[PDB]
RNA sequence: GAGGAGACAAGUCGUAACAUGGUAAGUGUACUGGAAAGUGCACUUGGACGAACC
RNA sequence: AAACUCAGUUGACACAAAAUAGACUACGAAAGUGGCUUUAACAUAUCUGAACACACAAUAGCUAAGACCCAAACUGGGAUUAGAUACCCCACUAUGCUUAGCCCUAAACCUCAACAGUUAAUCAACAAAACUGCUCGCCAGAACACUACGAGCCACAGCUUAAAACUCAAA
């Protein structure tokens, strides 16, 4: 790395910097001030202080990414969201005024509650061993368990923007592939489990 | 008084009551922890049996039986059958030094059986039946 | 005796190079190099106090003596 | 009281047979050995009975479920404190012995 | 007649010993086996058990 | 895996072995001796001394008659392997125990002889510091060789004693 291990990776955040000096704290106070003689690694240009960045689908666009080609990746994200945006839309209209209050329409919330439901409690490490996941490598595990079920060969000339929305939307009603891989992972666990003594942490 | 680890004395009179019944009246719990299976029988205190439990009978098979695991599941089923049996105390008299001599109790427990003695009964020889020649890996 | 409680390889060393050594020698010291041995407590504040007033003593004398004899030839 | 060795080794003028055979010198060294190197498993098994019996299905298991991550979160916890409260140590006491050697022969 | 030993000397089958020699090694004794050897009972350290608590 | 339908509680129940004490260091000449009681009993001297005799001698083994819980060479099966006449698993026999005789071997080693004495001026290395007096036993390169022949022995694939030829410069 050409940063000096004394660089310090950059905090952008507005409302830390915003926060009134009196809420605080005296620990809070000395941070400040150290930071006020240490270096700072030039922000990346992946995130930026807009309101409307999300980290879970910046990194989501990151893994999708090919051979470095963020710009495809950037489109791929945001025309999922957008396809799910309007299935959502025109589910809401056919709906009833009664299942209008049930159906979502904020495809955040949905891609978020999605990743979520695949998200898996516990994993299988070499010691087979079922042991826990930290939550880092269960983000990570459903991130990629979503974008290969969506890179599977089995979808014959389907767009990634429309399989990946309908893969997202089943996953965030709990259902499709995705959960059945996460479902399998700890049907594999449980048969494992008597041998859940062997893990030495 | 402050608590006594000791069991209380046959036939004197003792003031611990476990459901208004004696500590002679408690049903027991033998437990056979041994090396690569575990068993688990409950009795009355005329000895009448009440229950019983096993690895196999579990289903864990072969290597899986000397797990803390399937000593549990021994242990729950058994606390379950003995509850339709009435038993609420025991007395865990547990015998062998296997992988489930203390998870056969936990499962006991689990089951909703409340445990108010340990005794432990392994048979330890003063010397006599010579054992197996010892094992070269 | 070193930090060790060995005797102190000074000891030996002055022996090869046949250079004298006087020696506060305590009882568990070794006082067979020690060209001049004075057998006497060497770990009170006291004790070591006293010894070194009497060498200093003993040097500043031998020296203020030999400049007074000196001068006291030279001025004949 | 440490056990007596007198007479118990094979010597010179010990009319005994030997009643110790030390394959090493019973000489204190000026050292000390250094301090030689599962958890969650009664939650996993609840978990597990809880899919077993819901069909793995996280709907009734969220307690279960909850449970086990906390317990995993304690084990991260503790497995921090200890490496952190661990660092009296062999390093300090075999600093604090070579200050002292055994001497087994004479000065 | 045949056996034994030693030597010369290459192959052959194995790897018994030398490191915890991959089953620690060996003594006596008995059975067994292509072959070093395996095992049984007792004995030796001509092995170790890391040398405070852990 | 093979294997048994037998397994658990409780009661009755040895001719087998003798937790803890034992972190004790004792008894015996050695081998050996560590559950309890009793009987008998632990040589002598104020030295050493036996293939030159007598008496003992762990374990294993032989003959005969009993016992047989458990263990267990061998044997069979299971597994393993390239093979596995083994290591791992199961069953079982001789055998381990008792009686009466044999056999007389152990790394029978504390590899350090008995008795007396010393710590003084040291000591190849390692090991369990170095020695003095006295007596007996034993050794004189390696291998051949715990072998051959002879001899003795309740020993008969044995034990004790025990060479030589050939070979080497090493061991
Ligand atoms: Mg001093
Ligand atoms: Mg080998
Ligand atoms: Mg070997
Ligand atoms: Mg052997
Ligand atoms: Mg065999
Ligand atoms: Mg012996
Ligand atoms: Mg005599
Ligand atoms: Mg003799
Ligand atoms: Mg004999
Ligand atoms: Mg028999
Ligand atoms: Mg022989
Ligand atoms: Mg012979
Ligand atoms: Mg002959």
């Amino acid at each position: 790395s050409r940063y000096s291990p004394e660089f310090k990776d950059p905090l952008i955040d507005k409302e830390y910097y915003r926060k009134p000096v009196e809420e605080l704290t005296e620990e809070e106070k000395y941070v400040r001030e150290l930071k006020k003689t240490q270096l700072i690694k030039a922000a990346p240009a992946g995130k930026t202080s807009s309101v409307f960045e999300d980290p879970v689908i910046s990194k989501f666009t990151n893994m999708m990414m090919i051979g470095g080609n963020k710009v495809l990746a950037r489109s791929l994200m945001i025309q999922t969201l957008e396809a799910v945006k309007r299935k959502q839309f025109e589910k809401y209209h056919a709906a009833s005024a009664e299942e209008q209050a049930t159906i979502e329409r904020n495809p955040y919330t949905i891609f978020h509650q999605a990743l979520k439901n695949c998200e898996p409690m516990i994993g299988l490490v070499p010691i087979q061993v079922p042991v826990p996941l930290p939550d880092r490598r269960r983000r990570f595990l459903a991130m990629k368990w979503m974008i290969t079920e969506c890179r599977d060969k089995k979808h014959q000339r389907t767009l990634m923007p429309e399989k990946l929305s309908h893969k997202l939307l089943e996953a965030f009603h709990n259902q499709g592939p995705v959960i059945k891989r996460k479902h399998d992972l700890h049907k594999m666990a449980e048969a494992n489990r008597a041998l859940a003594h062997y893990r030495w942490w | 008084t402050k608590f006594s680890i000791y069991p209380p004395i046959p036939g004197e009179e003792s003031s611990l009551r476990w459901a208004g019944k004696k500590f002679e009246e408690i049903p027991i719990a033998h437990i056979k922890a041994s090396h690569n299976n575990t068993q688990i029988q409950v009795v009355s205190a005329s000895n009448e049996p009440l229950a019983f439990a096993s690895c196999g009978t579990e289903g864990f098979r072969n290597a899986k039986k000397g797990t803390g695991i399937a000593a549990q599941t021994a242990g729950i089923a058994a606390a379950a059958r003995a509850k339709q049996k009435g038993v609420i105390h025991i007395r865990v008299v547990v015998k062998g030094l296997g992988p489930g001599r203390l998870s056969a109790m936990h499962g006991l427990i689990m089951g909703g059986l409340e445990v108010i003695s340990i005794t432990d009964n392994t048979p330890i020889p003063h010397n006599g039946c010579r054992p197996r020649k010892a094992r070269k890996l | 005796l070193n930090n060790i409680f060995e005797p102190h390889v000074a000891v030996r060393d002055a022996a090869k190079m046949n250079i004298p050594t006087v020696g506060i020698v305590d009882t568990n010291c070794n006082p067979c190099l020690i060209t001049y041995p004075v057998p006497g407590n060497d770990d009170s504040p006291l004790a070591v106090h006293l010894y070194c007033r009497l060498f200093q003593t003993a040097i500043t004398r031998a020296k203020e003596k030999r400049q007074q004899v000196e001068a006291l030839y030279r001025l004949q | 009281a440490t056990p007596s060795l007198r007479g118990r080794l094979a010597r010179f003028g010990n009319p005994r047979k030997p009643v110790l055979k030390p394959n090493k010198p019973l000489i204190l060294a000026n050292r000390v050995g250094e301090r030689r190197r599962a958890t969650c498993i009664t939650e996993m098994s609840v978990m597990m009975a809880c899919w077993k019996q819901n069909e793995f299905r996280d709907d009734a298991c969220r307690k279960e479920i909850q449970g086990f991550l906390d317990c995993a979160a304690r084990a991260q916890e503790a497995r921090k404190m200890r490496s952190i409260q661990e660092t009296l140590l062999p390093n300090k006491l075999n600093k604090l012995l070579q200050r002292f050697p055994n001497k087994p022969y004479l000065s």
